[PDB]
Formats: C-alpha cells, sequence, structure tokens
C-alpha cells in the first residue's frame, strides 16, 4: 500500500499443500519494508 | 566579426593573485516537496538511567 | 599526449596534398588545433586554426582560397588540405593543440600552443 508518500510492504511465508486454491485459515502479516518513495501509483504488474 | 564563442578559459596559475586563484564552491540548497523528508541530521542520544 | 603528423612530401606546383595530425594519449579536452609552417632560415608562421567545438576555421592571408583545415572529433585528427601548391608553400608543417578556449577565433593565430607535432616536410617542385 501507498499512503502519504510511504510505500508499506508487509509479508508472510507459510508451508501449504494446496494444488488448487488458497488454504482456509488465519495468519497475520508482519511489516517488512517502509520506503519513502514519494511516488504516485495507480497501476502495477508482476514479473515471473 | 560579431560572432564569438560564448565561453572563455580561466588563467589559473600557482603564482596568480589570491583574487585570480581558483576556489572550489559548493552551494547547499534544501527542498521541501509534498513528500517525506529523507535527509535528517544526527540528533545524537544520551546514556540510559 | 602526442601529435603524430603524416601526409605531405613532394608535389609539383598546382597540385594538392593533405596533411593529417592524430592526437594520441589521454586528453581532458581540446579547444582548438592549428597548422604552422617553417621555411628554411625563416620564422615559424601561422597557417590555419580550427575550433574543436563547431569547427569554425581561421586562416593566414597567404593560404586563403587554397588551403582548408578540417577536423574529425571521433578520430581526434586535424587535416590540412593544401590545394594550388606554390613554391612558397615549401616548409616543415607543424600540428599544434591547445586546451585554451578563447571567445575570439582570431586569437588562435597568435596564441602560444601547448602541444606540438614533430613536423612534416612539404616540398613543391616546378
Ligand atoms: C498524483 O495523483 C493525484 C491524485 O489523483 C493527482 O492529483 C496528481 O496530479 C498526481 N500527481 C502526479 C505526479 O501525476
Amino acid at each position: 500500500k501507498n499512503i502519504d508518500g510511504y510505500f508499506k510492504i508487509y509479508s508472510k511465508h507459510t508451508p501449504i499443500n494446496l494444488v488448487r486454491d488458497l488454504p482456509q485459515g488465519f495468519s497475520a502479516l508482519e511489516p517488512l519494508v517502509d520506503l519513502p518513495i514519494g511516488i504516485n501509483i495507480t497501476r502495477f504488474q508482476t514479473l515471473l | 566579426f560579431n560572432c564569438y564563442f560564448p565561453l572563455q578559459s580561466y588563467g589559473f596559475q600557482p603564482t596568480n593573485g589570491v583574487g585570480y586563484q581558483p576556489y572550489r564552491v559548493v552551494v547547499l540548497s534544501f527542498e521541501l516537496l509534498h513528500a517525506p523528508a529523507t535527509v535528517c541530521g544526527p540528533k545524537k542520544s544520551t546514556n540510559l538511567v | 599526449v602526442q601529435l603524430v603528423e603524416s601526409g605531405g612530401g613532394l608535389m609539383q606546383a598546382g597540385g594538392s596534398l593533405r596533411l593529417s595530425c592524430a592526437v594520441s594519449g589521454r586528453t581532458f579536452s581540446t579547444a582548438a588545433m592549428g597548422w604552422f609552417r617553417q621555411a628554411p632560415g625563416k620564422e615559424r608562421e601561422f597557417v590555419a586554426a580550427i575550433r574543436w567545438s563547431g569547427g569554425s576555421a581561421y586562416y593566414a592571408d597567404s593560404v586563403k582560397g587554397r588551403f582548408t583545415i578540417s577536423r574529425d572529433k571521433a578520430k581526434n585528427t586535424v587535416y590540412l588540405q593544401m590545394n594550388s601548391l606554390k613554391y612558397e608553400d615549401t616548409a616543415v608543417y607543424y600540428c599544434a593543440r591547445t586546451e585554451y578556449v578563447s571567445y575570439l577565433l582570431s586569437d588562435y593565430a597568435t596564441w602560444p600552443y601547448d602541444y606540438w607535432g614533430q613536423g612534416t616536410q612539404v616540398t613543391v617542385s616546378s
């Protein structure tokens, strides 16, 4: 997310066994990164 | 005639007058945009009691 | 920094020769290149200058309409195209280089240059 110029990045890693969908359950994401980018964002894309 | 090159060289010699000797100059300008201030000073800490 | 001259030599009057002068070694900048000449027993004399930036040229009166100075920045080489050769053109020709930038092109006729080539003989025959 991008609020007042700061780019907030939270993340969480877990093991799973689901070949189809997301596993049902509950787990919280701790922050990892706070970037003072000051950059407008309205679109994004992924790189594999 | 009436057509000159806009630039000219400096005569910097070791024996030149102080007025004519070279001087390095740095100008520090500060900016405050609609953006976070990412350049802060030391603000050094003290001992713990 | 070295100035390496080439071309010239012997040519009959009315003919054309081209001199080259290549700049080798690390240069910070080049302001101008020039050609001078020294005929036996005579003083070394200005021939032509070219500003590295823009390529504007300045000529001695004695060579106007006959000689052309030119520059190839990428090859760091200056040329003198010597057309309509006369006996009076017989001399050792010297390449010169300066980093001194004058606003006034005509200054290159009288400016003492910093770097000099070894000299290349031009001999004009009958
Ligand atoms: C950033 O987005 C805001 C909100 O729409 C808009 O007012 C502004 O023009 C944008 N700024 C830039 C740098 O395009």
